[PDB]
């Protein structure tokens, strides 16, 4: 991972011109960070993700990079994603920990991210509305005034997001 | 003693929701929002917060050419800039 590293110098230069406008981050040494990426790859009756292998390697790499141990998770249904959520939220290293990341990559609709035995006539949905609450400051007390990010890769089965202008 | 808190804060979500189907040649290639994230985490995360790393995602998604890629920012509730300081 080539991960640009920060200079202390321009540490200090970014805690000085915002003062208590910044995270507080805890110790490198004693730091436990935690990071989820769920990736749905294979499905049932939906075309395989190829190339998926790459976001995962990339994803990885580069949230380890940014000091994560990353848990990897693959094709999982909607109840087995939220099921895996739920385990996330309860790990004790959060608690000394100042921040997380989640990643989902899948195939998307209108509601949320698609499992592996998803099909349109028989629908298996995770909702984003879900991923807050599992992780929101009542539900996972641990995390509570630190950063959670949340990305997420859910490609809608539509035409390209682009329109031709004259000009 | 007791303390009130929000529910619901420091979220900060950021989807690629534009549609975004296998390539016919080359099928094994990596998704190009996954890419250019890692691209401008990597360049900085040492010098932005997220929530302008995530506009510099976009900033470099602006004209679309060949794989076109316009990613939301969502459900923010961050309440202070939030930098990853690379190694720190
Ligand atoms: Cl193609």
């Amino acid at each position: 991972g080539n991960v640009k590293l920060c200079s202390l110098e321009e540490a200090q230069r970014i805690w000085k011109q915002k003062s208590a406008e910044i995270y507080p981050i805890m110790d490198k040494s004693s730091r436990t960070r935690l990071a989820l990426i769920i990736c749905n790859e294979e499905f049932d009756s939906i075309p395989r993700r190829t190339g998926a292998e790459v976001d995962i390697t990339g994803m990885t790499m580069l949230l380890q990079n940014l000091g994560y141990s990353v848990d990897v998770k693959k094709n999982l249904t909607a109840s087995d994603m939220t099921t895996e959520l739920e385990a996330f939220a309860h790990r004790p290293e959060h608690k000394t920990s100042d921040s997380t990341f989640l990643v989902f990559m899948s195939h998307g609709i209108r509601e949320g991210i698609c499992g592996k035995k998803h099909s349109e006539q028989v629908p298996d949905i995770l909702q984003l509305n879900a991923i807050f609450n599992m992780l929101n400051t009542k539900n996972c007390p641990s995390l509570k005034d630190k950063p959670k990010v949340i990305i997420i890769q859910a490609a809608r089965g539509d035409s390209p997001g682009v329109v031709w202008f004259k000009d | 003693a007791i303390k009130k808190a929000h529910i619901e804060k420091d979220f900060i979500a950021f989807c690629s929701s534009t549609p975004d189907n296998v390539s016919w040649r080359h099928p094994t290639m990596g998704s190009v929002f996954i890419g250019r994230l890692i691209e401008h985490m990597q360049e900085y995360a040492c010098s932005c917060d997220v929530e302008e790393i995530f506009r510099k995602v976009r900033f470099s998604f602006e004209q679309p050419d060949g794989r076109a890629q316009m990613p939301t920012t969502e459900r923010v509730t961050l309440t202070r800039c939030f930098y990853l300081f690379p190694g720190h």
